């Protein structure tokens, strides 16, 4: 009876979470005044660098000044090319330093490694789907510039602002109140993981080969200790360095700027109520799943608490 | 009743100080990056010491080596430039004017006007090229 | 209007200026900055959008509808050009920022 109550508050709690986002547009998520960073593709990676960890973000999207397009977003993904092509080809020391964005694309040729948008005016909800579904954390807000007809960047959409912006508006969010290990929405899995004396080398090479946001380090007893998280690479690479390559992930991990705001973790008791609690109070990007005692048995990412959302158990 | 926490050893305090009871080597030679978040001073275009027509002049210069096209400006408006720049729409409109802030101190305010046969891109690449010019010129 | 690479001759012969100072106000000099383009004012619509997502204080920063469309920029620093507009998307303002290199 109680237990039943619980189920049906959790479908009336997410029904209406649901509403929410077929009733929304990816627009109505904009603040009514914000900033919009773009790079011209002649920028050197370096340089581009240095302004995505002044200006607090991860992402920007990239401007053609020859042809007058758009040519995607630079993201961490594009930092960990780098990384490998240079660990790869050490010599090219010179080449890698003079690298601009635009020579980005030769770089993913010699490594042989291989974007979803939305109108803004579309349903939140669609915006939420296009985005799990391109397996991306982000999606760029593209509309057609009235005048010379041409795909415009109007924004870029997080998983974590969409997350935001439903926990803020609806605090139905309360009446979910099932334990996420009653949900199956955990990954628990085939967990990618790795030790502190693992080479940082290969836990980006772990990055790329999951495409996962992070790693979740352990020790013998299987204890999670720490994470490894692509955003990470950034501060890696930072100044140039190339002596900090064959470095430990434990090594690099003192790179880690003070104002880093931790590692989230639950157990599977934990209820999704408290999950967007935290979401709407911090900038949290998973949580951890552990025991009783702190050992690792799986990760609830955003995209598995947005995949809830739209598709359930 | 709530089992969320931030991991202790996820925070870089105790993750340095783990590291310096194990005795890595590279626990005291590797420092955190300290990102010195400035913040920028912004301002509408560009400010100049010169004097109107002087300005105005250096203005021109750069617009007609650049390939730009203007009006001819009547006497009630002699610090606006009305111009079209080459660069489905071709031509690019912008609308220059000088103003005064002191005796000695004017302030150079670049304008998007339209097309001719929304993003600011295209505007501020050309803008780009303009102050680049007028930099060389000086 | 009628457009040509013709500089205007008010600007190239100092003729022309001379037959104004002479011929028998205030448009013979360039115009007062108006308030709205005071960089004072501009950076403080910069703090109020960064006072909201780093302290959450207030509302956020309507720009004035007279700045809409204007170059704003700020020094060159690393040899890169950072320039920005502000601009009008539906009933929302995006403050447009490009990085691009001194070549
Ligand atoms: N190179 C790529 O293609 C990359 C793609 N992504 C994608 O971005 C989207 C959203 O990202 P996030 O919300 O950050 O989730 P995420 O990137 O952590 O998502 C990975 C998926 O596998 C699970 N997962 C996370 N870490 C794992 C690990 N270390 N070992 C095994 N499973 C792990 C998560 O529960 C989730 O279902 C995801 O679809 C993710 O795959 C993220 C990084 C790189």
């Amino acid at each position: 009876d109680s237990q039943e109550k619980v189920s049906i508050e959790q479908q009336l709690a997410v029904e209406s979470i649901r509403k929410f986002l077929n009733s929304k547009t990816s627009y109505d998520v904009l603040p009514v005044s914000y900033r919009l960073i773009v790079l011209d593709t002649s920028l050197l990676v370096k340089k581009s660098l240095n302004v995505l960890l002044q200006n607090s973000i991860v992402s920007a999207p990239l401007w053609d000044s020859k042809t007058s397009r758009f040519a995607g977003l630079l993201t961490t993904t594009d930092f960990i090319n780098v990384i490998q092509y240079y660990f790869s080809n050490p010599d090219k020391f010179e080449l890698v330093d003079k690298l601009q964005l635009d020579g980005l694309k030769d770089i993913e040729r010699a490594l042989g490694v291989d974007t979803a948008s939305i109108h803004p005016s579309r349903p939140l909800f669609e915006a939420c789907l296009k985005m799990l579904e391109s397996r991306s954390g982000r999606i760029p807000l593209i509309d057609q510039d009235e005048e010379t007809h041409r795909e415009i960047v109007v924004s870029v959409l997080t998983q974590y602002r969409i997350l935001k912006f439903v926990a803020l508006n609806c605090r139905e969010t309360h009446f979910l109140k099932i334990p996420i290990g009653d949900l199956n929405i955990i990954t628990q899995d085939n967990m990618k993981s790795c030790q502190m004396t693992t080479p940082v080398i290969d836990v980006i090479q772990m990055l790329t080969q999951g495409r996962v946001s992070s790693v979740p380090i352990i020790d013998e007893n299987g204890y999670l200790i720490n994470v490894y998280e692509a955003y990470d690479v950034l501060g890696l690479i930072k100044g140039g360095i190339y002596n900090d390559l064959s470095l430990s992930v434990g090594e690099a991990l003192m790179r880690r700027s003070d104002d880093f705001e931790g590692v989230y973790t639950c157990t599977k008791n934990d209820k999704l109520s408290t999950i967007m609690d935290n979401i709407r109070k911090a900038r949290v990007h998973r949580f951890f799943v552990v025991d009783d005692v702190g050992r690792l048995v799986g990760v609830l990412t955003l995209s598995d608490i947005l995949k809830y959302i739209l598709l359930g158990s | 009743d709530s089992t969320v926490s931030i991991l202790p050893t996820s925070l870089p305090q105790i993750h340095r100080a783990n590291m310096l009871a194990q005795g890595s080597p590279a626990a005291s030679k590797i420092s955190p990056l300290v990102t010195k978040k400035s913040k920028t001073r912004w301002h509408f275009g560009i400010r100049s010491r010169s004097y109107p027509l002087d300005v105005m002049g250096e203005i021109y210069i750069a617009l007609k080596n650049l390939g730009a096209e203007w009006a001819k400006p009547s006497e009630e408006d002699l610090w606006t430039i009305k111009l079209r720049w080459k660069y489905i729409p071709d031509l690019m409109k912008m609308v220059i004017q000088l103003f005064q802030i002191e005796t000695n101190n004017y302030l150079v305010d670049f304008k998007f006007d339209g097309w001719e046969s929304f993003s600011a891109y295209p505007f501020l690449h050309l803008t780009t090229k303009l102050i680049m010019e007028l930099a060389v010129n000086s | 209007m009628e457009y040509t690479t013709d500089i205007p001759a008010v600007f190239t012969d100092p003729s022309v200026m001379e037959r104004y100072y002479y011929t028998l106000t205030s448009w013979l000099t360039p115009p007062q900055l108006p308030p709205q383009l005071e960089n004072v004012i501009l950076n403080k619509y910069y703090a109020t959008q960064d006072q909201f997502n780093e302290n959450n204080s207030g509302a956020l920063p309507i720009p004035n509808h007279v700045v809409l469309n204007h170059l704003v920029t700020s020094s060159i620093k690393h040899n890169t050009l950072c320039v920005a507009s502000i601009v009008r998307y539906k009933q929302k303002y995006v403050t447009q920022i490009l990085y691009t290199p001194i070549e």
